[PDB]
């Protein structure tokens, strides 16, 4: 996030001689040198009044005696110089001390306390119009077409660092380079883009022909749930964006979801959750449709899933209404992650937040599970009820899939409403290659 | 090596002080008058300990007493005393005590002692053997053999628990001394004395920043300070006031106030919860007087809050009573009851989550802590049946105060929807409008009677039955 650069950026405007040195530098083996530099570096600062001070991972000088070698020593000899110099330090001339750090648990809540470390300041990650002005900033120091979108990249990709931005135009001027091309084009970004989000594609690496086709079922259908929950009740769900079946990084298959604005993302009423969790039995619901009675292990996550999100809507959340006593932690935990159903609608899923208490009544136990299995079945036969009334747009949506090895949320969109629903079957199996897509993007 | 120069700080320097003070100049008694305490065949106490939350100053109260007993002073860390290597901490020990008793009369002070005081037997490893040599050459040198009566040690500790009982043997530290948290005018002399070196002002009330700040230590007292410094050259106004003062507790108890992009409906929202928690407040005797209701998101909180500041003896103690806390889970429901009361059963949200949980957790809590009346209290049983049983109270307790909290956000629609808009509007509110506005649009709110109008009627109705006893007893007998 550029927290050194913030300092080095104070440094600069105010004219004022800048000492870098990280923590890790203050580690040795010997002990008391590491107190002899604390003190050498803290009166070349005086000398030149003012001055700013500056350690990079101060936490690793500075970590937390844990109650869960002479270099231990070391680092408390370290933390009692550095304190003793901070506390002994007259505030009249000017000398500001700088400490970055990655992670604020484990830094010792002595410097925490006021008149060592008075100010506290986070360093977020950027926001939308952040990543733009980061991607501005960058974008000036290598040659750039006039086709580049910056704001879509920017939008697109939440959470990214200002380093991994850097990364992002430099793999891209890598990428310009591998391909020969004279500047940067919207091809080559967005390859940049594939090759670190979820990695970079291989080469003829297959499995057969059935184990394609089931994670093209599974997929095809979760979108296609996805897209009849947005075209008829209206949800306040995410949108397609591409579908591919070619393996990348550790992904045989992927389906790509767009992250919504996250101020929808705090109250998760239970419409929006009961369309979400129809969208994540959308692949179960793909293979009980195509092959009939015959599933596989493809779509067993996202079951996971919706089985403990019905749990967090009965116990955690108690969305429902008969009260209950308890709620329960999660025993599979699934971080949130890439292109893969968002599963962080409430800032992330198999976070509970310390709303857990052990249970007495082990009869109540029962009747909540009792409550889960009846929503998970009736929400199971209705989002299989709403997949098999179109059963023509999901075949060809999948053949198209597997013909084209990826396909778009357009061509979803487009295969939607040139097969209308209750058209039968054969409409889709006369036509000389179900897996041919005539719309042109 | 241990010794240090210019201490000047005297009981001047510190507020917050005290009866402590007079043990205080009870020690500078010590080092003044003790001729008179031997010749009455007194031995002088060396052992004296200040025990309380960090932040106090009990540093600050050793360079104090050893600037009124203008004796030298001595203040080791006891970090340095524990070591990888064996025999050199003793060594560090003998030779503070020897400078220590060749700088008689002299006072030394050692900080953190649950370092090094840590019971011998509870870490199997180098370090406690270390940690157990230290202790033992600090024990000998302290009462061990003779040849002491003029060094006096001073000590620092927060948990008082962890010490070695060998260590707390009187001769050794029989002056046990607890320096509590701040009142009410010790935070005020303390911010005093923190801010006598700024210039201050005339109209300049520090009761009203005391009472903001409740239940601090001095160091948070002190940074209150620190931020009286800092945020008024935004404005540029000319001197100090009691109002930066109350933003910087503002600021400092919750947050810094940050202001992002916000929806109509995820204000109402918010001001639909922070109304039901105010308002299913206002009309219980723990949680009546609500000073501030706002919307406005902090550092953590994206949510309002509803500030209330009830008694703060009985809840220390414990005397609260039953009702006190079935009115408490009825607050914590009532986020919900307005949910659903607005939104509909069908659309409950998830906003309200964190409060319907410490509701079920107060309902638990009080159903295991002998507060019930099933049997009476019994917490717990042997059978099976009666440890089930345990839990449904806790469930139904739930239910009563849930349909109450109901009952008691339907009999209140129009204030309801009027505080409402008003939150929607300005996005904050003070003790004044809101309960202008309670008073203008409230329901009758019949009190129930406290005990001592109970304790009234039921000492009349036996005082009539006692003599309507006597004059069946007397007419009958004469």
């Amino acid at each position: 996030c550029g927290k050194t650069l913030v300092a080095k950026a104070i440094a600069g405007e105010a004219g004022v001689p800048f000492y870098q040195m990280a923590g890790s530098e203050f580690v040795e083996v010997l002990v008391g040198v590491g107190s002899a530099r604390i003190r050498d570096l803290f009166k070349r600062a005086k000398v030149n009044k003012p001055s700013v001070i500056f350690i990079d991972e101060i936490d690793a000088l500075a970590t937390r005696r844990q109650g869960i070698n002479a270099a231990t020593q070391e680092r408390e000899t370290t933390l009692n110089q550095l304190l003793i110099e901070l506390d002994g330090f007259d505030t009249g001339k000017g000398v500001i001390f700088l400490g970055a750090t990655n992670r604020r648990d484990l830094l010792d809540p002595a410097l925490l306390r006021p008149g060592r470390f008075d100010r506290k300041i986070r360093v977020r990650p950027p926001n939308a119009k952040g990543r733009l002005d980061i991607l501005k900033i960058h974008a000036s120091k290598v040659k750039m077409s006039d086709s580049v979108d910056l704001s879509s990249y920017a939008s697109n990709l939440p959470g990214w660092s200002g380093a991994k931005l850097a990364q992002l135009v430099q793999e891209a001027a890598l990428v310009a380079v591998r391909k020969t091309h004279n500047s940067i084009l919207q091809s080559d970004m967005d390859d940049a883009v594939d090759r670190l989000t979820v990695g970079p594609t291989r080469i003829g690496l297959e499995l057969g022909h059935q184990g394609q086709c089931r994670r093209a079922t599974t997929e095809v259908g979760v979108a296609i749930t996805s897209h009849l929950l947005l075209r008829y009740e209206n949800a306040k769900i995410e949108r397609c964006d591409r579908v591919s079946i070619i393996p990348r990084g550790q992904t045989l298959s992927q389906v790509v979801f767009h992250r919504l604005d996250d101020e929808s993302y705090m109250f998760g009423r239970l419409p929006q959750l009961l369309h979400r969790l129809q969208v994540l039995l959308g692949g179960r619901a793909a293979e009980e449709v195509i092959y009939g009675s015959d599933t596989s292990k493809a779509s067993v996550d996202y079951l996971s899933d919706a089985s403990w999100l019905a749990r967090k809507i009965l116990t955690i959340w108690n969305l429902e209404n008969p009260m209950v006593i308890h709620g329960e932690p999660p025993p599979w935990r699934k971080r949130p992650q890439f292109v893969g159903p968002r599963l962080d609608f409430e800032g992330s899923l198999y976070d509970d937040y310390d709303l857990v208490e052990p249970p007495v009544n082990f009869n109540m136990d029962d009747e909540v599970a009792h409550r889960s299995e009846e929503l998970i079945s009736q929400m199971y036969n209705k989002t299989v009820s709403l997949l098999r009334q179109n059963q023509t747009a999901l075949l060809k949506t999948v053949k198209v899939l597997l013909n084209q090895k990826e396909i778009s949320g357009e061509a979803i969109d487009f295969i939607l409403d040139h097969y209308p629903p209750q058209t039968p079957l054969n409409s889709l199996l006369q036509e000389q290659n179900p897996g041919s897509l005539p719309f042109v993007p | 090596e241990y010794l240090e120069r210019g201490v000047d700080v005297k009981f001047t320097d510190v507020a917050g002080l005290g009866k402590i003070r007079l043990e205080l100049e009870e020690i500078v008694k010590f080092f003044t008058h003790g001729e008179m305490y031997r010749r009455r065949g007194v031995k002088i106490p060396g052992g004296i300990l200040l025990c309380g939350p960090p932040g106090v100053g009990k540093t600050l109260l050793a360079k104090a007493v050893a600037g009124e007993a203008g004796v030298n002073f001595f203040s080791i860390s006891a970090s340095q005393f524990v070591e990888i290597y064996v025999g050199v901490g003793a060594s560090r020990v003998r030779a503070l005590y020897q400078e220590a008793r060749e700088n008689a009369p002299s006072v030394v002070f050692i900080d953190e002692l649950d370092a090094v005081g840590r019971e011998r037997g509870l870490i199997k490893g180098s370090g406690g053997q270390e940690r157990d040599a230290t202790l033992n050459q600090l024990l000998v040198s302290l009462d061990g053999f003779e040849g002491r009566g003029e060094v006096i040690t001073i000590a620092s500790t927060n948990r008082p628990d962890i010490l070695d009982p060998a260590l707390v043997r009187p001769g050794r530290f029989d002056r046990k001394i607890f320096i509590p948290k701040p009142g009410l005018i010790g935070r005020m002399e303390i911010l005093q004395v923190h801010a006598r070196k700024k210039p201050m002002a005339e109209d300049l009330d520090y009761m009203a920043v005391a009472s903001m700040t409740d239940g601090m230590v001095g160091a948070e007292l002190a940074n209150i300070v620190e931020i009286a410094a800092i945020n008024m050259m935004r404005d540029g106004r000319t001197e100090l006031t009691t109002d930066d003062l109350l933003q910087a507790a503002q600021i400092e108890e919750r947050g810094m106030l940050d202001r992002k992009d916000r929806s109509l409906e995820t204000w109402r929202q918010v001001a639909i919860n922070e109304a039901a928690m105010a308002v299913v407040a206002v009309n219980f005797p723990d949680m009546k007087n609500i000073e501030f209701l706002t919307i406005n998101p902090r550092a953590g909180r994206e949510l309002g809050y509803v500030r209330v500041k009830m008694d703060h003896i009985k809840f220390k103690e414990g005397m609260l009573s039953r009702q006190s806390i079935l009115d408490h889970i009825t607050v914590q429901l009532a986020p919900r009851a307005a949910d659903e009361l607005w939104y509909g059963e069908d659309q409950l949200s998830t906003i309200w989550a964190e409060t319907s949980d410490n509701a079920r957790s107060a309902a638990r809590s009080l159903v295991l802590g002998g507060l019930s009346d099933k049997h009476h209290g019994l917490n717990n049983f042997w059978v099976a049946d009666r440890i089930n049983d345990i839990d449904v109270e806790a469930l139904r307790i739930l239910n009563m105060c849930y349909e109450r909290a109901k009952e008691i956000l339907g009999r209140n629609r129009t204030l309801m929807d009027e505080v409402v808009e008003k939150l929607v509007q300005k996005k904050s509110l003070t003790k004044q409008e809101f309960f202008t506005l309670v008073e203008l649009y409230g329901s009758s709110k019949p009190m129930p009677p406290s005990i001592l109008e109970l304790r009234k009627i039921k000492r009349l109705e036996l005082e009539e039955m006692v003599l309507k006893l006597d004059m069946t007893t007397a007419r009958n007998s004469s």
